[PDB]
């Protein structure tokens, strides 16, 4: 019974670590996706300005 | 007369151009400082997670 309690404690520790890392990954994931959205926006717009060079 | 009035307002917008620049520049500087502090935040987080994984390993052999 004592060994079962120790193993259960360690398993619960690991599982809480799992959940916390998953939440951190979620936050990072959202930030990276928004970053790339605005990156592609600014890149397209620099290209549009270059198109302006073509129109000139 | 309406056309001359139109000409002056464009001039207003023209100088306003720089005013449009200001908010973008403050947002750029905010991104600047956030990334710069994120530098050390990432480094400290890496050290912390290395320590945490060390504790994980010791608890692993302890069982």
């Amino acid at each position: 019974s004592d060994k079962l309690k120790e193993a259960e404690t360690r398993a619960e520790f690991a599982e809480r670590s799992v959940t916390k890392l998953e939440k951190s990954i979620d936050d990072l994931e959202d930030e990276l996706y928004a970053q790339k959205l605005k990156y592609k926006a600014i890149s397209e717009e620099l290209d549009h300005a270059l198109n302006d060079m073509t129109s000139i | 007369d309406i056309h001359r009035k139109r000409m002056e307002k464009d001039l207003n917008e023209l100088q306003a151009l720089i005013e449009a620049h200001f908010e973008n520049r403050k947002k750029e500087e905010e991104e600047l400082v956030s990334l710069k502090d994120r530098i050390e935040r990432r480094r400290a987080e890496r050290a912390e997670q290395q320590r945490i994984r060390n504790e994980r390993e010791k608890e692993r052999q302890n069982r």
